[PDB]
RNA sequence: CCAGGGCUACACACGUGCUACAAUGGCGCAUACAAAGAGAAGCGACCUCGCGAGAGCAAGCGGACCUCAUAAAGUGCGUCGUAGUCCGGAUUGGAGUCUGCAACUCGACUCCAUGAAGUCGGAAUCGCUAGUAAUCGUGGAUCAGAAUGCCACGGUGAAUAC
RNA sequence: UCCUCCUAAAGAGUAACGGAGGAGCACGAAGGUUGGCUAAUCCUGGUCGGACAUCAGGAGGUUAGUGCAAUGGCAUAAGCC
């Protein structure tokens, strides 16, 4: 859907994502970046996404590839 | 019919020479197979009953010994004599008849077959099984059918425990896990 | 005239009566026909028992009401047990592509319940 | 007062009748020519005259049982059609009972039950129903007929 | 037996497109022709072909052509 | 000042509209008749690639010359022969194109499949006296992208007023 | 007015405005005879199926059953075809 090439994610997420890989699991990463992509590479971290007032950990796994960061941070609440 | 005197020249040979029988004879063998549905809801209607009947006749060639109720129970709202179900047994020649094209032809056409579970011995060796579909038998063409009413199957074997009972069935290539 | 479930529909013309297929709409059914040799305007029920089993075959390369309901549900399944945005909507009952719900939106919400 | 009602199955919409020209007459001038007909689902249409006509002659080829010189009566797609002739007496034989006659009427209700309250809507008392079926008398033939149709 | 109480039992020949000629007696009336038998029904080597549903990562993989 | 979120939330109610419930209509093939207007970090011919959204090269035009840009109902042939249908197009899955740092919350459009309520609408109520009502298409403003709304242009074109 | 148990003191009988329950019928088969059969309740296994329907094994033993209250009885069955 987004277009012919490039999956976009900002850079500070990327550079983030390559440190975090190099001692395995460690503490929740405070990010922002909503319309960041999931690269293959962040299978098993415990990203923490923005909803707009509290950052959600979500733990990623293999089947969320395609889908963007803040897709699994709902951003309203009801009932 | 031909399952017959494979068990008598492969199958008793085979369980005679891996359990270390003294005897023949004392080696397992099947005696009856026993199906049956019971409808349950033909408690509101009658033509259901004779429906199932139909069925069972058509995929055994005996005719269905309508069952009643043994005992008056309110959880279901059924009383002493109310028929609930069918019931055919199965002996000779016609048990092999029966088992040979349920092993061959019926099984491998059950929807997204994984495999007969061998875990549903009773404990002294004889096999129940579940078929939740009756259009699996090539005596049923689809279109005269019109509900899913399921069988259950039995096979009461002479077996004295449900480790003989496991070998002698497995003999005649049941799929087991 | 008979197909994978049921070509039940007679006195219909071909590019029609393959539209009754799960998984068969109008272009797919175009399909058939431009390599199967049957004109668009034939009759099902006018072809022979022979370009049936050509018919069958052709249907066959594509995926249908049997294993396509399957395919189907897997889709929509996996995002429900993700826990993604969309697998909300569809626990809710509501609207996926997101569009409006203060008045419109009766197709997922359904009859009107004060 | 029994309490009967008719409901539909499929309600057709468009029209029922297709007439074109009927010209039936069985040894004598024929009843009648063309007689070109529509229904459009509805319209009651209370056919009369006086008796010798050929009115019930008109409805028992209206229903294909006649066959007349017409070219078809042409029904609608999906009617189902129920039947109440001037003379019903070929439907009380064979001695079936008042509960064994009703019950092979139906399409999805129950045996035992839900026909017994139709039958018994219409002022049948429980041994009322365990006697012959021929044996009924006048209304009680007329009201089996219109139970006939609450079921189907 | 119960003499003509039961439906008609004879012998017919039921066939497999990949063969699997076998003569059996049933109640059909008429000879069947049906799918591969336990013999060649894939329940015992389609099991890696039977659990694959899925795959995400190599599928996007495949989509990262820079 | 900055990043993210919201104004797009949904047991519900109302107002204004768009599309329909089909046969004086759907669909396929061929064929005509317009007016008005806009355009330079813009309109962007022709040709090639893609079934399509569009992509690549790229003339002309700050213009009665060039682009947007084929007008559509109509007209002829064929089919559908009154069915929830070859009506209707919602909703949903999958695969994409493009503007933009960025399309998840929330863009438009295209392709494959799915194809719902709806078979002329209770009490009540609105607009219109002639190129008007009714229908059919087109352009402009705002605008990177995002209208069924707004402003404007023409084609066919009535009934009735004692 | 009639039937069953206790009071009623191990034969029969035995009272109170003593303690507890029933009857004013039913059946042309629910009678006669011949042939045959044996339950409740549990466990395990089994499609809808569920604490509880129908089925296959094992334990149990008449703890079931008797047109109708209670007592006595019933396998040679008086229970079930
Ligand atoms: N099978 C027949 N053979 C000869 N004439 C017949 C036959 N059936 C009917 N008719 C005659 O044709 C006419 C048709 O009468 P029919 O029996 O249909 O009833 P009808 O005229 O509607 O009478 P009513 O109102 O009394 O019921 C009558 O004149 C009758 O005599
Ligand atoms: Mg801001
Ligand atoms: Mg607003
Ligand atoms: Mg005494
Ligand atoms: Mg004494
Ligand atoms: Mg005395
Ligand atoms: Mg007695
Ligand atoms: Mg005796
Ligand atoms: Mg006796
Ligand atoms: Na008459």
């Amino acid at each position: 859907r987004s277009l012919k090439k490039g999956p976009f994610i900002d850079l500070h997420l990327l550079k983030k994502v390559e440190k975090a890989v190099e001692s395995g699991d460690k503490k929740p990463l405070r990010t922002w970046s909503r319309r960041s992509t999931i690269f293959p590479n962040m299978i098993g971290l415990t990203i923490a996404v923005h909803n707009g007032r509290q950052h959600v950990p979500v733990f990623v796994t293999d089947e969320m590839v395609g889908h963007k960061l803040g897709e699994f941070a709902p951003t309203r609440t009801y009932r | 019919a031909k399952l017959h005197d494979y068990y008598k020249d492969e199958v008793v040979k085979k369980l005679m020479t891996e359990f270390n029988y003294n005897s023949v004879m004392q080696v397992p063998r099947v005696e009856k197979i026993t199906l049956n549905m019971g409808v349950g809801e033909a408690i509101a209607d009658k033509k259901l009953l004779d429906n199932a009947a139909a069925d069972l006749a058509a995929i055994s060639g005996q005719k269905p010994l309508i069952t009643k109720a043994r005992k008056s129970v309110a959880g279901f709202k059924i009383r002493q004599g109310y028929p609930i179900g069918c019931k055919v047994t199965l002996r000779g020649e016609r048990m092999w008849e029966f088992f040979e094209r349920l092993i061959t032809i019926a099984v491998p056409r059950i929807r997204d077959f994984r495999g007969l579970s061998a875990k549903s011995f009773d404990g002294r060796g004889n096999y129940s099984m579940g078929v939740r579909e009756q259009i699996i038998f090539p005596e049923i063409d689809y279109d005269k059918v019109d509900r899913v009413r399921g069988l259950d199957i039995t096979i009461t074997t002479t077996a004295k425990s449900d480790e003989e009972g496991r070998a002698l069935l497995a003999a005649f290539d049941f799929p087991f896990r | 005239a008979r197909i994978a479930g049921i070509n039940i529909p007679d006195h219909k013309h071909a590019v029609i009566a393959l539209t009754s297929i799960y998984g068969v709409g109008k272009t797919r059914s175009k399909a058939i026909l431009a390599a199967a040799g049957i004109a668009e305007d034939v009759k099902i029920s006018e072809l022979s028992e022979g370009q049936i089993d050509t018919l069958r075959d052709e249907v066959a390369k594509f995926v249908v009401e049997g294993d396509l309901r399957r395919e189907i549900s897997m889709s929509i399944k996996r995002l429900m047990d993700l826990g993604c945005y969309r697998g909300l909507r569809h626990r809710r009952g509501l609207p996926v592509r997101g569009q409006r719900t203060k008045t419109n939106a009766r197709t997922r919400k359904g009859p009107r319940k004060p | 007062n029994p309490f009967i009602r008719f409901e539909q199955d499929k309600k057709l919409f468009r029209n029922a009748l297709e007439v074109e020209g009927l010209t039936k007459g069985f040894d004598n001038g024929p009843l009648f020519k063309n007689l070109n007909l529509l229904l459009e689902v509805g319209e009651k249409l209370a056919v009369l005259g006086t008796n010798g006509v050929g009115k019930s002659t008109l409805l028992k080829t209206l229903v294909g049982d006649l066959q007349p010189d017409s070219g078809t009566v042409k029904w609608s797609e999906n009617a189902r059609i129920g039947y109440y002739a001037q003379d019903h007496e070929y439907e009380f034989e064979n001695d079936l009972t008042v509960f064994e006659w009703m019950s092979q009427w139906k399409q999805e209700g129950d045996d035992e039950q839900a026909v017994r309250s139709i039958l018994g809507r219409l002022l049948f008392s429980q041994d009322d129903i365990k006697k012959p079926a021929k044996v009924l008398s006048g209304g009680e033939k007329g009201r089996m007929l219109f139970g006939k149709l609450m079921m189907q | 037996m119960k003499k003509d109480i039961h439906p008609k039992y004879e012998e017919i020949t039921a066939s497999c497109s990949c063969g699997n000629v076998m003569k059996i007696r049933s109640t059909v009336g008429h000879d069947l022709n049906l799918d591969v038998c336990s013999k060649c029904h894939p329940f015992f080597t389609g099991k890696q072909r039977d659990v694959a549903t899925g795959g995400r990562v190599d599928r996007f993989n495949k989509r990262f052509n820079i």
